[PDB]
């Protein structure tokens, strides 16, 4: 925590979706590489600790 | 994909032969308009190279 307050940087998970909304890919297709990575990683709204 | 391909190139096609006037108004007809109104001016035109 005191290195919260001190530190200039942030983490901003938006920049993962923002970039993985322009992949383009087959609407047939029964995998999507995109919409997998996004279903494992999924850390918004919490502490970071 | 492949298809994703075929359709950039067909739409950057009908780009380059878009039936617009302009770039020719500019040109031709453009400078003549301008030559005609500045002369009447409230505030004469001041110009650098």
């Amino acid at each position: 925590v005191l290195l919260q307050r001190i530190s200039p940087l942030q983490i901003d998970p938006t920049i993962i979706s923002n970039t993985m909304s322009t992949v383009s890919e087959s609407t047939t297709q029964t995998l999507s590489p995109a919409s997998s990575i996004l279903g494992k990683l999924r850390p918004s709204n919490s502490d970071f600790s | 994909t492949q298809s994703l391909v075929s359709s950039m190139r067909g739409t950057l096609d009908k780009l380059k032969l878009i039936k617009s006037m302009t770039p020719m108004y500019l040109q031709q007809l453009a400078p003549v308009e301008l030559a005609v109104i500045a002369p009447m001016l409230p505030f004469p035109p001041f110009q650098v190279p």
